[PDB]
């Protein structure tokens, strides 16, 4: 399976409105090799995505949001079941691939009194202690904490990149609308300056936040590149007896 | 294709798929801007991306996006177009399109509307065959009105009587009937139909010709009083009267018979003064004696085939005579030239109804375009979704060659070189029906599918020597995907220990009966002996490439792996059709022996709200049957909609919620069977 | 005449005074102390060390860039301190400048006290209220966030963090307390959770008040994220230095011993 195949049915995957949902495991389908992954857990917390596969012969972990699942927000459920994988994944020196497509987290007073803050916690720093090469591609969607909960680049990530359709902003355009122009209470021309500048990629590129847009073809020529120059990733971190997990 | 002639600088192509990449094709060979029109949905088509520009016409069905007139000439103000083609289907019969739109010094691509509205419809197009003194089906001038006039009319007509709604088309509204009380009973219930379906309320009744050839003629008619018929065609294999294999030389047709026949179709062309290309169809018994049938007024699907027997480019030609230059051929300058076969590959189950249409996305496609003498026409790439708007058609596949015999066996590595993964199609059928000792021989009527596959499309039944063959291969497989698992980087902590296995024994399970198979391997080669009998199977064996080519006693082989377990399971597509095969060790076989059977009753019948949310719509009632993959209750939640499935084939016993309903998470929604 | 002068005591006395005098008055109101309060009962008297004082938010989007917007110390006073003698770093966020909703120059003022504490090994106390994120800025903020919370898992099981809850704090902002060792809330003004009552009640259609979706009842009585809860903040910052006492500075040094009786 050469490692320079392209993907070109993953070029219109994402539809176009973000009202309608797809399956990420078509996209996982399509960039591993030979189209194999064992997924882990397929029946519980499907509203993410974790399993083995291969990259060029190497084995990594891949992690992803599912649209079709709970329009694939993050909940306690899901946290848990991704947190113990990328640990498992970060303690056997196995790499990381991260697909996002995320709207935030679930809401609800089930969700606070379950103890959300503690299973979002812990999944953000299974993230965050990884030493393993980790590459992450976003979709469509990353908004609020679920940003930089998806292995974002301020959490030492690797390399990051963004699908022509992704939408990286703070929160919706509507509310961050209101929110800012309250005053001005003119969404008509709020609004239609606002998802001019900010729903599209353009601010996290131009900050540096991704690294490039790629076209979703190349995808898989890509990542296996990278992790062939990652292999040698070494990283060194203050001494301590372990880490204090927020279990 | 000379470029010095002027030919009109814009051109807007009216049609979707292959037939608008066809003509953006042959408009850029001969230098031609080009214009496309899309709906949302197939705003990233092959043609739209082929085409110098494009513009969007609307929504996703066809009945709002490519049959509105009003979006189509605002596109052609817009763009300054100077002609038009309508490729095949939609508007290129439209009456009111051609009027509004010679209005303008736009010019349609195409034969005039005389031509049109007298071909429309069924009867008149009889009558002036009559008066055309051309062989005609034996049969009723005019319409019958009522069942006793259908009855005594079909006491003279003939028993094996045909009663064909006028007008419309489409292979509806035709239906056979032997009895007088049959000729009664399928009247009114014609009657209805053609309420129902076209409105015409006319029907043509008509003697039945029993077993005929459907041959087609393909005519060439100029703005200067020329017809020239380009050979024959024949396309007898039918379902659900619709064309799916044909050939361009008949062989049970004669030279006499194909000069008289275009004669006969050169006499009609110039009777309705014909100025474009057009087909006419015939029904040939088996005594050689054909009467007409339909005179279709536009560009046949099936015309390339005839190119590759002719060499001539039917859509300049017709772009050309649209100009207004005459004719540059000659009746004498048209000839055959080698064999043509031809096959079109839909996107439906050929397993059941004999295909059904199915929707889906590709996720991998690719065509034997590497291949000798194929030729491909597809607006299909990888990613296209096919949907229920337009037609389920993926692509016409024509092979070219010396003879009948390397024509079909061109056909058959095409098709086994043909890789689709996304949807259903129907390559089975087209390879059995290439392959088939009838098709070989010659002997092909209108009711081949129907005659040869009574109970229906079962498979390709594989003989023992095949089937010792696909066992070889299978268990190869297996094997090399053994020895590839072996294949670890080094180490130099743990060294690794292949071992030193020299036979497999294996059990492979194929339908419902269980072979004994030893395996040995010596670098690329395997010596397979499958119930004593002895195969060798060589090949590089790549396990990534989707086409695996095998030889297996010298017999070369095209396999395909489209799926492939741990357990043992095992889907290979050969010789055209997907074989299931469960490959287990001879140990894991005895101790397989032990384990017991588990029933699947499963529930299916209780659906569950992922979140708390308003359910933006139900396009399910009480009572409804459904099955897998059809959405129930689409519930939208923080600006998403999710679009929840049934689980089962299942009646819907009861929806509990209805259309803008709050609900919590894990609330009674639906309750299947 | 020099205005540097004039212009450094103008900006100090405009820091000390954080984003106005009424927002102070309607923070006393509604018992609340300001943040240099907080930090002057916590450390010992004479003992603060501030930094960052003139640090200021650089946005200039929707109107941020005309001084009416511009607040030196940008809504956060950091620096250290010595609790008993024990050195610890500390920063308070100021509800008064923008709601005490993170920015640039907050995180990066926060960011740089963590590094110093990671840098000597002393413990970081942290005094969130916090509205949210700046949402003018944009994406800067929320990597002002993923900065701060990489920090705090690069420093857990290193040295002691410690999380008091003294305000509303929504969105982003509950991921910190979460990822430090220990987290304590003051009663009938502190909240934490990460959606409002507003959006609770328009996606999820129920309607609750903040008391009872993120109260300090509800996370230290039926949630297990908070662990313990105090009766204002003149009481938690005492509870706070109490149990200050007993942590060792750094994972390196041993289990404090003192003088038994
Ligand atoms: C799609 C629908 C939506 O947009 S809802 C989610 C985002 N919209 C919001 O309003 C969230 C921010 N509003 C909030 O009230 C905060 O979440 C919480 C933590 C509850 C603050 O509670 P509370 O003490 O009652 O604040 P308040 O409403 O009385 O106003 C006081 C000052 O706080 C400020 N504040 C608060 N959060 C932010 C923020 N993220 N960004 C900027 N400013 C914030 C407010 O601007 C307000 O300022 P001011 O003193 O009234 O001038
Ligand atoms: N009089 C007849 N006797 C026998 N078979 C007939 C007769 N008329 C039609 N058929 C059968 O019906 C098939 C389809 O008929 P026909 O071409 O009229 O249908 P249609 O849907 O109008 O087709 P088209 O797409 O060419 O307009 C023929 O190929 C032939 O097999
Ligand atoms: C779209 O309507 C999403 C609304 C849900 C808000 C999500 S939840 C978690 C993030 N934190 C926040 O304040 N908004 C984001
Ligand atoms: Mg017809």
């Amino acid at each position: 399976d050469p490692s320079d195949r392209l993907v070109p049915e993953l070029d219109t995957i994402v539809p176009l409105e973000s009202t309608k949902a797809y399956n990420m495991v078509d996209i996982i389908h399509s960039v591993v090799d030979e189209r194999e992954f064992f997924e882990i857990m397929p029946n519980y917390a499907k509203n993410i995505i974790v399993g083995f596969a291969r990259m060029n012969g190497r084995t990594v972990g891949i992690v992803g949001n599912q649209p079709k699942v709970a329009s694939g927000c993050l909940d306690i459920n899901s946290s848990v079941k991704g947190a113990r994988f990328v640990r498992f994944c970060d303690a056997f020196n196995i790499p990381l691939i991260t697909f996002v497509d995320v709207p935030g987290f679930l809401p609800g007073t089930a969700q606070e009194y379950g103890g959300i803050i503690r299973h979002g916690a812990k999944l953000l720093y299974a993230f965050a202690e990884a030493t393993v090469p980790k590459v992450t591609v976003i979709t469509r969607k990353a908004y609020g904490g679920a940003y930089y909960v998806m292995s974002s680049k301020h959490l030492c990530g690797d390399t990051n990149y963004a699908w022509p359709t992704a939408e990286i902003a703070v929160m919706g355009a509507k509310g961050a609308v209101e929110i800012i122009f309250k005053g001005h209470e003119n969404v008509e021309a709020a609004q239609a300056e606002y998802i001019e500048k900010f729903a599209n990629p353009f601010p996290a590129a131009v900050r540096g936040f991704v690294d490039d847009i790629i076209q979703p073809s190349s995808t898989r020529a890509r990542i296996c590149c990278d992790l062939d120059v990652l292999a040698s990733k070494k990283v060194q971190r203050p001494w301590r007896k372990h880490a204090n997990i927020p279990l | 294709y000379d470029p010095n002639e002027k030919t009109f600088d814009k051109i807007l192509v009216a049609n979707r798929g292959e037939i608008a990449c066809r003509v953006i094709r042959t408009c850029k060979k001969m230098g031609i801007k080009t214009v496309a029109i899309h709906s949302d949905v197939d705003a990233s088509s092959v043609h739209v991306k082929m085409a110098d520009e494009a513009v969007c016409v609307g929504p996703a069905p066809t009945s709002k996006s490519y049959l509105n007139m009003d979006a189509i000439m605002e596109a052609i103000k817009k763009t300054r177009a100077q002609a038009v083609h309508p490729g095949y289907g939609f508007l290129s019969e439209n009456k009111e399109f051609a009027r509004c739109l010679a209005a303008e010094d736009v010019v349609f691509i195409g034969p005039d509307t005389h031509a049109i509205q007298a071909m429309g419809d069924k009867i008149e197009s009889k009558l002036l065959a009559k008066k055309a003194e051309v062989n005609t089906i034996p049969g009723f001038d005019g319409v019958v009105k009522d069942a006793e006039e259908a009855v005594r009319i079909a006491r003279e007509i003939g028993y094996p009587v045909m009663i064909k709604a006028s007008a419309g088309g489409g292979g509806k509204g035709m239906r056979i009937a032997w009895d007088d009380e049959e000729t009664r009973d399928g009247f009114r219930l014609s009657s209805q139909e053609a309420a129902s379906s076209f409105g015409d309320d006319r029907l043509l009744i008509e003697k039945f010709i029993d077993n005929p050839r459907h041959i087609e003629i393909q005519v060439l008619g100029d703005k200067h009083g020329n017809a020239l018929w380009l050979n024959e065609r024949e396309c007898s294999i039918q379902r659900r009267n619709q064309k799916v294999v044909e050939e361009a030389p008949s062989i049970f047709l004669d030279a006499e018979t194909r000069r008289a026949m275009g004669e006969q179709a050169v006499a009609l062309a110039r009777a309705v003064k014909y100025s474009s290309a057009g087909t006419v169809e015939f029904l040939v018994d088996s005594k050689k004696n054909f009467y007409f049938l339909e005179m279709n007024t536009r560009l046949q699907v099936e015309h390339p085939v005839t190119e590759c027997i002719t060499g001539l480019d039917l859509v300049q030609e017709m772009i050309r005579v649209a100009k207004g230059y005459p004719l540059r051929h000659k009746q004498a300058d048209i000839r055959i030239n080698g064999w043509a076969v031809e096959c079109r590959v839909y996107a439906e189950d050929p397993y059941k109804s004999f295909g059904l249409p199915s929707i889906g996305r590709l996720s991998q496609y690719q065509e034997p375009l590497h291949l000798p003498g194929v030729r491909v026409d597809s607006g299909i790439q990888p990613g296209s979704d096919i949907s229920i708007y337009y037609d389920p058609m993926i692509s016409k596949l024509i092979t070219y060659g010396s003879d009948r015999t390397e024509a079909l066996k061109r056909m058959a590595d095409a098709l086994d070189n043909y890789v689709i993964r996304g949807v259903t199609h129907n390559i089975a059928l087209l390879r059995e029906v290439i392959i088939n000792s009838r098709f070989v021989k010659g002997d092909i009527s209108t009711k081949f599918l129907s005659d040869v596959y009574p109970d229906g499309f079962k498979g390709h039944m594989l003989t023992k020597s095949e089937k010792n063959q696909l066992l070889a291969i299978a268990s190869s497989l297996f094997v090399a995907f053994q020895l590839r698992a072996q294949h670890f980087q080094e180490n130099s902590r743990m060294p690794v220990i292949k071992p030193d296995i020299a036979n497999w024994e294996l059990s492979v399970k194929l339908h419902d009966k269980v072979h004994t198979v030893v395996a040995s391997n010596n670098g690329s080669v395997f010596s397979v002996e499958v119930d004593g009998s002895k195969l060798n199977v060589t090949s590089t064996w790549n396990l990534a490439s989707p086409l695996l080519s095998v030889s297996v006693d010298g017999t070369q082989r095209t396999v395909q792996c489209l799926s492939r377990e741990a357990g043992g399971n095992m889907s290979i597509q050969f010789l055209g059709t997907v074989y299931k095969v469960n490959i287990l060790t001879r140990l894991a076989a005895e101790l397989n022996k032990f384990m017991l059977e588990k029933v699947t009753e499963d529930t299916s019948s209780v659906l569950r709200s992922p979140m708390p949310g308003v359910v933006v719509a139900v396009s399910v009632k009480p009572g409804d049957a459904v099955a897998e993959g059809q959405e129930i209750c689409v519930i939208e939640a923080m600006k998403m909609q999710n679009s929840m499935t049934a689980g089962k084939t299942g009646t819907v016993k009861s929806v509990h919620c209805q259309a803008g309903d709050t609900v919590g998470e894990g609330d009674l929604l639906v309750e299947l069977e | 005449a020099t205005s540097v002068n004039e212009r450094i005591e103008n900006k100090r006395r405009t820091a000390l005074l954080g984003g106005g005098q009424r927002r102070i008055d309607a923070q006393h109101k509604r018992g609340k102390l300001t943040a240099r309060e907080r930090i002057s009962l916590l450390l010992d008297p004479g003992s603060f060390v501030e930094s960052d004082m003139f640090v200021e938010h650089r946005c200039a989007d929707f109107g941020m860039a005309a001084d009416k917007n511009k607040f030196p110390g940008d809504s956060v006073v950091t620096g250290r301190g010595r609790i008993n003698g024990r050195l610890v770093y500390v920063f308070s966020q100021d509800f008064t400048v923008f709601g005490g909703s993170l920015s640039g120059a907050h995180a990066q003022k926060i960011c740089k006290i963590m590094d110093q504490a990671i840098t000597v090994g002393a413990p970081v106390i942290g005094l969130n209220d916090s509205g949210g994120a700046r949402i003018q800025e944009g994406v800067e903020s929320l990597a002002g966030y993923a900065d701060i919370f990489l920090r705090n898992v690069t420093a857990s099981g290193v040295i002691p963090q410690i999380s008091l809850i003294m305000g509303p704090c929504a969105g982003g902002a509950v991921y910190s307390p979460a990822l430090t060792d220990f987290t304590f809330m003051v009663k009938d003004t502190s909240y934490l959770f990460i959606t409002g009552p507003d959006v609770v009640k328009s996606v999820t259609n129920e309607d609750v008040t903040q008391e009872e979706l993120g109260g300090a009842k509800t996370h230290t009585t039926m949630s297990g994220v908070a662990h313990r809860a105090f009766e204002n903040d003149v009481d938690a910052l005492c509870n706070l230095r109490d149990f200050f006492n007993y942590l060792p500075l750094s994972s390196q040094d041993p289990a404090p011993v003192r003088e038994c009786h």
